[PDB]
């Protein structure tokens, strides 16, 4: 079954177990393999994998990681993925002193949005967008990955799992524990990610839910009904040069992504027009 | 607002329509099953309705389950004594897909009265996944309904309830309802309910969205008008039972129109 794959090295661990880089002995294709242990006497195939696999089989966009195969055994499941050099977080870290050029930022954000818009157009929420889950190659691409915390939504949305999105990237309507959330939460995350590519530090690095709330308020302005109609009624509500290097258009897009009100928060579709991406190119990254 | 994904509501509808064809069961599958029948499938679906109420599952979970079953029996000969094993495994799969807090496997074994072992359930799980090639994201009657509800004005509790009742009654009878697409059944269920509680038809705004007229929806509306009329005489009662409760505003207690 995996007779044709040769293990090269471990590249990370996720919900499931271990992700490895491997090579197809017969084709030379370098791949990433995700080993998922099956609970054959207890809880069977994890729902994480049921969602990841079923949703990735539908999404075939140049900015969504490609699942090339699913190799079954009695006891193990291997997901075969296309290999991407690294994740945005490692790249950011590599670039903390040099910086990431503005053209490449622009390109990465453009792609991320094209990817994400495809998700939304196909009733899928990602719900875990953070730099560690975004993969880049050496030819200047970026792609959404790790769709284990993803959900196929209905219209209108109903109540989904609340424990969603790493704290730092978690939108205010999840924090405050609102009953319903939707495609807006992914945009928030991307907005947090835009900011991070520009500064190479995270925008809202909280130690707790309460700290996270305070971190947002002080930056975007204590939300009020005039800015976020409803903020005061939200279940857990209670009594600039954010990015120096960034142009006038940049700052406009960012605010629209980081809007408090999920209804007023820009869609991925809208954002793909924002003047910021009028001169977008596809630079190669320095790595 | 954003909970109705305004900038995507259309692309999503179009996608679901394209996908409801790909996830469509074989209309003739039961005549090619040497050992099982439409009637046995009736018992199976009826039993799944009951399980969804004891475990308080989403109705959407029930629809997926039935999709999983029809696609599985569209590809695999199954003997009667295993028909329940397939259905239990589908419900389990639909729960893992759709529910925030799915029942554990042990509860899926408990409901079969230990007709089957845990190993069998879990093995059948894997087989169902392989046969469906992990395509679990099937559009359902409900996914069309919840969209079709947003074209009411005002919103109506009883019409929404009543539409779901009819939708679920369709899941029980392969004949005729396998030869209709979910989007269609959904539309036929919406009209019938609107009329019954208000006197109003399939609205115009939905005709523009779907390309479906009352004329094109007549066959299904007929079959379904019958089902509603014969509902108290149907050998399977679990849905009626279920919709006689406040949660669904006893829409099962309502007398259907005449024509
Ligand atoms: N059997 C295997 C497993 C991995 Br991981 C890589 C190659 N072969
Ligand atoms: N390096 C990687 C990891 C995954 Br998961 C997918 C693609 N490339
Ligand atoms: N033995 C059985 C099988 C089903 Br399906 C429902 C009830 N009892």
């Amino acid at each position: 079954s995996m007779e044709n794959f040769q293990k090269v090295e471990k590249i990370g661990e996720g919900t499931y177990g271990v992700v490895y880089k491997a090579r197809n002995k017969l084709t030379g294709e370098v791949v990433a393999l995700k080993k998922i242990r099956l609970d054959t006497e207890t809880e069977g195939v994890p729902s994480t994998a049921i969602r990841e696999i079923s949703l990735l089989k539908e999404l075939n966009h140049p900015n969504i990681v490609k699942l090339l195969d699913v190799i079954h055994t009695e006891n193990k499941l291997y997901l075969v993925f296309e290999f991407l050099h690294q994740d945005l977080k490692k790249f950011m870290d590599a670039s903390a002193l040099t910086g990431i050029p503005l053209p490449l930022i622009k390109s990465y954000l453009f792609q991320l949005l094209q990817g994400l818009a495809f998700c939304h157009s196909h009733r899928v929420l990602h719900r875990d967008l953070k730099p560690q889950n975004l993969l880049i190659n050496t030819e200047g691409a970026i792609k959404l990955a790790d769709f284990g915390l993803a959900r196929a939504f209905g219209v209108p949305v109903r109540t989904y799992t609340h424990e969603v999105v790493t704290l730092w990237y978690r939108a205010p309507e999840i924090l405050l524990g609102c009953k319903y959330y939707s495609t807006a939460v992914d945009i928030w995350s991307l907005g947090c990610i835009f900011a991070e590519m520009v500064t190479r530090r995270a925008l809202f690095p909280g130690d707790s839910e309460i700290d996270q709330l305070f971190r947002i308020f002080r930056t975007l302005g204590t939300p009020d009904e005039v800015v976020w109609p409803g903020v005061t009624s939200m279940p857990d509500y209670k009594p600039s040069k954010v990015v120096p290097p960034l142009d006038e258009d940049g700052r406009s897009l960012l605010s629209q992504m980081l809007h408090y009100d999920p209804n007023k928060r820009i869609s991925a579709k809208a954002a793909l027009a924002h003047p910021f991406f009028q001169d977008v190119t596809k630079p190669v990254p320095h790595l | 607002g954003v909970n109705e994904v305004p900038d995507y509501h259309e692309d999503i509808h179009t996608y679901l329509r394209e996908m409801e064809v790909k996830c469509k069961p074989k209309v003739g599958y039961m005549k090619k099953q040497p050992d099982i029948t439409n009637s046995m499938r009736a018992i199976l679906v009826d039993w799944l309705v009951e399980v969804g109420e004891e475990y308080k599952l989403q109705n959407e979970t029930l629809h997926l389950a039935v999709n999983y079953i029809d696609r599985f029996l569209s590809s695999m000969s199954v003997l009667r004594g295993k028909l329940q094993l397939v259905g239990t495994a589908a419900m389990l799969l639909a729960s893992k897909f759709e529910e925030i807090y799915p029942p554990e496997v042990a509860e899926f074994v408990y409901i079969t009265d230990d007709t089957y072992t845990k190993k069998q359930v879990l093995r059948m799980e894997h087989l169902v996944l392989k046969v469906l090639a992990f395509d679990l994201a099937a559009p359902t009657i409900n996914q069309f309904l919840t969209q079709y509800f947003l074209h009411q004005q005002p919103a109506n509790c009883k019409v929404e309830s009543l539409a779901m009742f009819l939708g679920e009654l369709s899941l029980i009878d392969a004949d005729p309802y396998l030869k209709y697409l979910p989007s269609v059944i959904a539309a036929a269920a919406f009209h019938l309910a609107l009329y019954t509680v208000t006197g109003q038809s399939w609205p115009e705004s939905l005709v523009q969205k779907t390309g479906y007229t009352l004329e094109t929806l007549k066959p299904c509306l007929l079959d379904l008008h019958q089902t509603y009329l014969r509902a108290p005489q149907h050998a399977q009662q679990s849905i009626r039972e279920k919709y006689k409760n406040s949660k669904y505003h006893g829409v099962s207690l309502l007398n259907p129109p005449e024509t």
